[PDB]
């Protein structure tokens, strides 16, 4: 039989990869390669996804992140338009946790971690570290509560409650009164989750108040480091990068050999029905997709050219290689991997803000009670 | 001159609601509404968008009215979509476009007329609280608005006098593949004589099918089921059990000679009063392509005040998350031919029942004392 | 609030303690004048004590 499997990316030279991708992977059944570009705007990409939904019937379809920073309201038409019909859709580049909800977003599923999922390493780094009181700063947004909620499970899972939690909305220019409140507290690790653009405001506002000279330890993701944040940013900092997230390549060949082998497995059982090619014509539900991302999820792949690729019962990634920096003179080097359960340092030396060079104990015990 | 259009889907009294439409007068304000009937298809999502494109840019208009006569649930989601990319605020009056929403966008425009889940389940509660109804069990499926549904009945049920009795509270998933003996097998544990559904239209026939197996449906066991898992009256799928009670919205004396008078009295006198006090009114350039600059004029405040409307003696308000917040509901009945029978009446929070005591449909007797 | 003198049962075992734990402590009193009990807070799933 022939089955063709669409995408859609911005490049050409990736339409160039993924045609060399299926070519290569033609010689592991007879499949084909659709691609389309991006437009400036919503409707015009679901009319070109039906279009191009129409004009293939394809029974997959990939899609990354476009070269805008965000990379958040680009997906958006996608899922849903194809969603309408019940077919997988894979994301190669978001980050964002709103895609982790399986009610607004019925078929779709991730290649990499969500900024969400970065509480494991925190977790690991405070166990290996013997951390006990720290405290929680997030925003007011989706992804902050995402974080303070896994965060919050992950601590009560050793029946551990933080010391306190503060939040601030987005788009504040003055969090002096917030500040003020958690230098009265006896924790001295401060764990921070915004935005590159608003925590360029928490650094300007920590060096007014002498919260970031010795005895602190700040505790950062990965958005918080890069963008304009280093311009503004003390010493000590430890911060996060994903292994090979950011470049688009590693993954699409990837992709392209862990969702072949579950359509041969999708042609080898019965009552098989291929999705129609009516983007305008009906507006039924095609019997396949319940079936296909239920093995498709499912699909234990061996091994790749960015390690091995499992999902969840979430259609997440799992399994991350994460890479602990850290900020000595304005200049981000390595210390450790966090082998996806464990981590493990190397021979490089750890610098902590203030200057000196030891592990700070994290607390500072008072004499006055209320 | 507010440009106000109104779209029919499917089989309708076009020569009625053409008649019906002049039979507004809002001479004391300056409204002057113009009015623009056009009638399509049911092709698919890409024809709608399409549509709305066309009519937006064909002559200024500022806001359309929905209805529909389809069980189709997506509709809901691509006029919120629709809404969300463009400034235009859209209105859900019949058909599919009334069917209930997870969560609009922070920026959309889009109202729908019918109750929430907390209203109904408040409205279940009161039928059962009526005929002595104290022991019951709740049975549902993965939805977007299960847990509002079980939270609001446990939060009414724990700050009561009465005597309730809960137990068996099931969360079965009718997505899986050859889960139908694990099914069938949970759900013989169900002993109480009042079942609460909250599922679908198809995956309450497929409980159905599966439970009357079982052969808990025959004599002694109510099921209450929720509005949207009729939908519409005129069709059974002849598998619903006799005897299943089922709270909807009024559609018999209310028809659609009203129900577009209503909406086009709310936006109207909306842009009135927004006109008035304000001194501005929001009309930009009348297109949907190239939308991204669009939003340079903020709208909240037309936003906030189509949520306060009243007229011809009627509270209209809308609320937070977009429903009627003071709707007219009925209560229906599946009796020996298969049909719809009205019962009683529900408004402002009044329940007024037809029948004084429940014709059961031996060991039943009775007792006089002293 | 205004300053006020406080002395009792439970004062002069405050300051037992305050001498063989060598701590400063800061009395005062509550607001609402209850002693504790958990409540429904517009009806919400959480619930919080008072």
């Amino acid at each position: 039989k022939i089955v063709n499997i669409g995408a859609v990316l911005s490049t050409r030279k990736h339409e160039q990869m993924f045609r060399e991708a299926v070519n290569q992977a033609n010689k592991r059944i007879q499949l084909q390669a659709t691609s389309v570009t991006h437009k400036p705007n919503a409707i015009q990409m679901a009319l070109s996804v039906c279009e191009d939904l129409i004009s293939s019937q394809v029974y997959a379809i990939l899609v990354s992140h476009p070269p805008t920073p965000n990379d958040h309201f680009t997906p958006t038409p996608v899922s849903y338009t194809a969603g309408f019909y019940r077919i997988p859709v894979l994301g190669l580049t978001t980050r964002m946790s709103i895609y982790s909800d399986k009610s607004i977003h019925l078929s779709f599923l991730r290649t990499v971690p969500p900024y969400s999922h970065q509480s494991s390493v925190w977790f690991e780094m405070m166990r290996v570290y013997n951390w006990n009181h720290i405290i929680l700063l997030v925003s007011d947004d989706h992804e902050g509560r995402a974080a303070q909620k896994r965060l919050e499970t992950l601590l009560e899972e050793r029946e551990s409650k933080a010391e306190k939690v503060l939040q601030f909305d987005p788009g504040t220019k003055n969090v002096t009164a917030l500040l003020m409140e958690a230098r009265e507290l006896e924790a001295r690790v401060i764990i921070l989750s915004a935005s590159e653009d608003d925590a360029a405001t928490v650094y300007r506002a920590a060096a007014m108040l002498d919260m970031t000279g010795s005895g602190y330890v700040w505790l950062v993701g990965e958005r918080e480091i890069s963008g304009n944040a280093l311009r503004y940013a003390p010493d000590g900092i430890i911060g996060l990068q994903l292994i090979n997230g950011k470049n688009e390549s590693a993954h699409i060949s990837d992709a392209v050999g862990v969702v072949a082998q579950a359509v041969h497995e999708l042609l080898e059982k019965e009552n098989i029905t291929d999705p129609p090619r009516g983007c305008v014509g009906n507006t039924n539900i095609w019997k396949t997709g319940p079936l296909f991302k239920r093995v498709l999820m499912s699909s234990k792949y061996a091994d790749g050219v960015t390690g091995r690729v499992e999902f969840n019962e979430d259609g997440d990634r799992k399994f991350a290689q994460y890479s602990i920096m850290n900020l000595q003179n304005r200049k981000l080097v390595q210390v450790g991997i966090y082998n996806g359960t464990h981590v493990i340092p190397n021979d490089r030396k750890i610098i902590w803000p203030g200057g000196e060079t030891e592990k700070p104990r994290g607390y500072q015990m008072s004499t006055r009670l209320k | 001159s507010i440009g106000i259009a109104v779209i029919l889907v499917g089989t309708s009294d076009e020569v009625a609601i053409k008649d019906a439409h002049e039979k507004d007068d809002f001479h004391h304000l300056s409204v002057v509404p113009r009015v623009e009937l056009v009638a399509m298809n049911e092709t698919d999502p890409k024809s709608i968008i399409t549509r709305i494109c066309d009519l937006m840019s064909d002559r200024k208009i500022q806001g359309v009215v929905f209805a529909d006569d389809t069980d189709q649930e997506a509709i809901a989601q691509i006029l919120d979509f629709i809404s969300a990319q463009t400034l235009t605020p859209i209105l859900g009056i019949h058909g599919g476009s009334s069917m209930i929403m997870a969560d609009k966008d922070e920026s959309s425009m889009f109202f729908q007329f019918g109750p929430s889940i907390e209203q109904q389940a408040s409205v279940m509660l009161n039928i059962m609280e009526e005929y002595d109804w104290y022991i019951f069990s709740i049975v549902t499926t993965y939805f977007p608005g299960y847990q509002d549904f079980v939270n609001k009945i446990r939060s009414t049920i724990e700050n009561s006098f009465v005597g309730w009795e809960l137990e068996e509270v099931l969360l079965l998933d009718m997505s899986l593949d050859d889960g139908d003996s694990k099914i069938q097998n949970q759900l013989k544990k169900l002993q109480s004589p009042i079942i609460l559904l909250y599922c679908t239209k198809e995956e309450a026939t497929y409980i159905f099918e599966v439970a009357n197996s079982v052969g808990l449906t025959g004599y002694g066991y109510t099921w209450i089921v929720p509005s949207l898992v009729a939908g519409d009256t005129d069709t059974v799928p002849s598998e619903f059990p006799t005897g299943l009670i089922s709270v909807s919205y009024d559609e018999w004396d209310y028809g659609l000679p009203a129900r577009v008078r209503d909406g086009i009295a709310i936006i109207t006198t909306a842009a009135s009063d927004m006109l008035s006090e304000h001194s501005f009114i929001p009309e930009p350039k009348s297109s949907c392509y190239n939308t991204h600059e669009k939003r340079i004029y903020q709208s909240n405040m037309l936003n906030r005040y189509l949520i306060n409307v009243t007229f011809e003696g009627r509270n209209l308000s809308f609320s937070e998350d977009g429903y009627q917040m003071h709707p007219k509901l009925v209560i229906i009945l599946l009796n020996k031919e298969r049909k719809w029978e009205r019962v009683g009446k529900w408004k402002d929070k009044s329940l007024q029942m037809k029948y004084y005591v429940w014709p059961r449909m031996d060991d039943h007797l009775s007792i006089v004392t002293l | 609030t205004v300053p006020q003198c406080c002395y009792g049962f439970c004062i002069d075992l405050l300051i037992k303690l305050a001498r063989t734990m060598q701590f400063t402590y800061e009395v005062h009193l509550v607001a609402d004048g209850k002693f504790g009990t958990q409540e429904r807070v517009q009806n919400s799933n959480k619930k919080e004590w008072n």
